[PDB]
RNA sequence: AGAGUUAAAUUAUAACUAAGCUGUAAAAAGCCCUAGUUAAAAUAAAAUAACCCACGAAAGUGACUCUAAUAAUCCUGACACACGAUAGCUAGGACCCAAACUGGGAUUAGAUACCCCACUAUGCCUAGCCCUAAACCCAAAUAGUUACAUAACAAAACUAUUCGCCAGAGUACUACUCGCAACUGCCUAAAACUCAAAGGACUUGGCGGUGCUUCACAUCCACCUAGAGGAGCCUGUUCUA
């Protein structure tokens, strides 16, 4: 649940020492955070890394060892149509909850009221 | 030390899965808040600067709380709306 | 609100509640003041945002011969008159 | 199919066997993932010494050892040396935490190491020994 | 760039439409193809119908040109397949009976297995970290490889020939030499697969 | 703002303290 | 405030294995009496519980047990009395770990700094001093009201009884006095002289080697082609004449 807030902050009310210093007052706002992109990382590490295992015993020759070879290509490919579906996928969909271009409106609709 | 060794912190992996075994005790560890500690522990943190993340943690949490029960509150109201061009 | 008070007759579990005497007593002012405001032939406007009863305040004005407005209320149009409805335009006597 | 991830502790009487042998015989494999290197040691349960891989001990450098690759392929070494004295089961134990540490982890089942178990034992003390000083004054 | 975004590229492939009825995927592609009024560009002069034309030919001839003398790009092509049909010829009639049903005489298949052996599996790209660039290895796009594989030996044999020896004499050796896996454009991608495996504990620099 | 006085006062007091150590 | 105890980690200490360990954006230095696992006293500190808001006048206090114990039949009130975080001093003891200073190694034109390594005073116990903090919740104590009423921001505006302070700014947490186990110390605390200002809050631009999203299509990079800066000449400049 919602944590107490009673007895928290430095008041002129509020008796004892201040439990919280807010950095900005706790008021409610009528527009979420965006969404934010996450970091992307260096792919396909361990097939590489097996790719070469081929070359470091064969010295670096391609017509000794071809399965490895192939799949690092293939691990690229499919980390190409991920990083190309992928991009259009997560800033539409998220599974759990509203987009937040939808969450602004509805906040919008039913706002706070600080003031009066 | 003093404890009986593999108890603590220990998952059976199923079936030979290990990549889902780490991702399940990554998660009871992050669950029970090692991570964040372990992370933390690294450099010392002075009593004033402990204090501080302590309270930015706390607001950060009754703001989000409050954020969800508003949005929770407010999930009906995301219908079509049946008096359009009214 | 705040100002609510005394026009109110209790709480009913968390519900308030509105007393009817205090309310017919205005109800016969108010019906009284339209009804002679529509007498003396005065421009009558009402003017209500509520996206449930747009279309019934439409149709009751529509038959009183009276004028309505439901939609978004622009900003200078009672104060800016003059330019946002016509050069020179008579102002509602009466709004509701 | 009732499975417990929890440990088999031998209070119980549980029948459980990977290769003919209980949970309390099968070798150990210490992990000590830092945040510039990785080090793995496989011992017996009667805490011997079989196997010992680092990511320095395979040709790397300094700052070469601390990616998960290095770990990765650490484990990989670890793990022949392992099957090399006939080991076919291990316990995980992880300390620490960095960058390769489920490289080592994964690296152990590439060189040929079948992992039953993932054991954390990261040392966290309880307000202890004071760390050093924060960076970037 | 006259050309606006409506404009589609045109097929030139005359067996996509001879039989369009042995499968029905492409009758429901190709049937509302024109119905949206899809514009198509005129089709380039390099391109055409023709069976003795390969793309990879047509890539390579490009490249080769100087300033606009296609004229010259497409006899030092010609030159060049004429040159390694015959040094093949000879060495299948200097040979005996048993390296004649292993001898290859046909120059494009001998082309496109120099150029696939030539072709580069990973690449190197410049990353600046803390103020230095690291040569981060990488894997290559299938026209990045096959313009690396043209642009090495291109390269070679422009600059590493004697200024007797002609550039579809030099390029008759190299072919050979580098579909026998032998040729100095196979050192270089050998060199620049030992500078990926010694720089491959930077990997993790990259973000993509 | 007030740091402007506080820095003010820090920097009398710092050669106030360098001039005691000097003599 | 005393007396007793230690769960995790670490270490002095032994055994097996291995060669590096540590170190950063990257390195170098350092240790190779090194590193990992198994056992391990002493010192220091007291993960989660704590999304709790209690105790104490304040400072401050949250590993466990025991003893003593938290004034006033409750207003304000000093220069009087008693306390008073960290740091520092004296004498004795302990010293895992951290670390002023210092000595090396990085970077830089310089780096007696930020970054890494080793180590000292010190942080730890007893007794005696020192009596200072952005000791701030910058909001005095005691009993109240939501009446009138938004300079601005911020923690809304105010009553009744008091105490302590405030008379432009710099000089100035200064000099000269008194007092103090303090002697490079603390409290109290001016003047000459210079200026017409010194300040608090706010608005709009501009900037940001702040951060988060969307971009660069000859544009920044990942990448392509053709050139300049090398030679002669033409031509235009800057210089000597
Ligand atoms: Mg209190
Ligand atoms: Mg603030
Ligand atoms: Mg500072
Ligand atoms: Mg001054
Ligand atoms: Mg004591
Ligand atoms: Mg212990
Ligand atoms: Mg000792
Ligand atoms: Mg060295
Ligand atoms: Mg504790
Ligand atoms: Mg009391
Ligand atoms: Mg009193
Ligand atoms: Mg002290
Ligand atoms: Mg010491
Ligand atoms: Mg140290
Ligand atoms: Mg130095
Ligand atoms: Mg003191
Ligand atoms: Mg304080
Ligand atoms: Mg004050
Ligand atoms: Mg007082
Ligand atoms: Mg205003
Ligand atoms: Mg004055
Ligand atoms: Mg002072
Ligand atoms: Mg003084
Ligand atoms: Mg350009
Ligand atoms: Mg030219
Ligand atoms: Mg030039
Ligand atoms: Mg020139």
């Amino acid at each position: 649940a919602t944590p107490s807030l009673r007895g928290r902050l430095a008041r002129l009310g509020n008796p004892r020492r201040p439990i919280l210093k807010p950095n900005k007052p706790l008021i409610l706002a009528n527009h979420v955070g965006e969404r934010r992109r996450e970091k992307g990382e260096a792919t396909c590490i361990t097939e590489m890394s097996v790719m070469m295992a081929c070359w470091k015993q064969n010295e670096f020759r391609d017509e000794a060892c071809r399965k490895e070879i192939q799949d690092f290509f293939d691990c690229a490919s499919r980390a190409e149509a991920a990083r190309k579906m992928r991009s259009i996928q997560e800033n539409l969909g998220e599974l759990g909850s509203l987009p937040p271009k939808k969450l602004n409106k509805l906040l919008h609709r039913f706002p706070n009221k600080p003031h009066v | 030390a003093n404890h009986l060794k593999f108890i603590a912190r220990t998952v059976m992996v199923q079936e030979g899965n290990v990549e889902g075994a780490y991702r399940t005790l990554n998660r009871i560890l992050t669950m029970d808040g090692l991570i964040e500690d372990i992370k933390r522990r690294r450099y010392y943190e002075k009593p004033c600067r402990r204090r501080q993340r302590e309270s930015y943690e706390t607001c950060r949490r009754i703001y989000n709380m409050e954020m969800a029960r508003k949005i929770n509150f407010l999930m009906r109201k995301n219908r079509a709306d049946p008096w359009q061009g009214c | 609100h705040r100002f609510m008070e005394p026009y109110l007759f209790g709480s009913r579990l968390g519900q308030d509640i509105i007393d009817l005497e205090q309310t017919a007593a205005h109800l016969q002012l108010a019906l009284n003041f339209t009804a002679h405001v529509a007498y003396r032939e005065g421009i009558i406007l009402f003017v209500s945002r509520h996206r449930q009863f747009a279309h019934l305040i439409e149709t009751t004005a529509r038959d009183c011969g009276e004028y309505a407005h439901t939609r978004y209320f622009k900003g200078g149009l009672l104060t800016n008159a003059p330019l946002l409805l016509g050069p020179g335009v008579r102002l509602p006597d009466l709004i509701i | 199919s009732s499975f417990s991830i929890y440990p088999p502790i031998p209070g119980q009487e549980n029948s459980l066997r990977w290769a003919g042998k209980k949970f309390e015989e099968i070798p150990i494999a210490h992990i000590k993932a830092s945040y510039n290197n990785t080090q793995i040691q496989v011992v017996s349960a009667a805490h011997q010494p079989l196997a010992h891989a680092s990511c320095g001990t395979e040709g790397f450098r300094n700052a070469k050892k601390g990616t998960g690759i290095a770990a990765q392929t650490a484990g990989i070494a670890a793990a022949a040396k392992a099957t090399g004295k006939g080991v076919t089961h291990v316990r995980v134990v992880v300390k620490g935490l960095g960058p390769g540490r489920l490289s080592a982890i994964k690296g152990l089942t590439m060189g040929g190491l079948e992992v039953i178990s993932i054991t954390d034992n990261t040392p966290i003390p309880h307000n202890g020994c004071r760390p050093r000083k924060a960076r970037r004054l | 760039s006259r050309y606006g975004p409506e404009y589609k590229d045109p097929q030139i492939d005359k067996e996509y439409y001879r039989k369009p009825l042995a499968e029905q995927t492409e009758e429901e592609k190709y049937e509302r193809d024109f119905k949206k009024t899809q514009l198509i560009k005129a089709a380039p002069a390099t391109k055409t119908s023709s069976v003795f034309e390969d793309p990879v030919i047509s890539k390579f001839t490009n490249m080769m040109m100087k300033g606009g003398n296609k004229v010259l790009a497409r006899s030092l092509m010609t030159q060049t397949l004429e040159a390694v049909k015959r040094k093949q010829f000879a060495k299948y009639h200097a040979a005996s009976a048993e390296e004649q049903a292993t001898i290859e005489r046909n120059p494009y298949t001998i082309f496109h297995q120099a150029l696939k052996n030539c072709e580069p599996v990973i690449g190197l790209v410049p990353i600046l970290k803390g103020g230095h660039f690291y040569q981060v290895p990488v894997p290559l796009a299938d026209r990045r490889r096959r313009f690396l594989a043209m642009k090495w030996m291109i390269a070679e044999c422009r600059e590493k020939k004697h200024r007797r020896v002609l550039m579809p004499e030099k390029l008759s050796q190299e072919l050979l030499e580098a579909f026998h896996n032998q040729g100095p454009v196979i050192k270089r991608k050998h060199d620049m697969h030992k500078m990926a495996e010694a720089n491959r504990a930077l990997a993790h620099y990259r973000w993509w | 703002k007030n740091i402007l006085k506080i820095r003010r006062r820090k920097m009398n007091h710092h050669k106030y303290r360098k001039l005691v150590k000097r003599t």
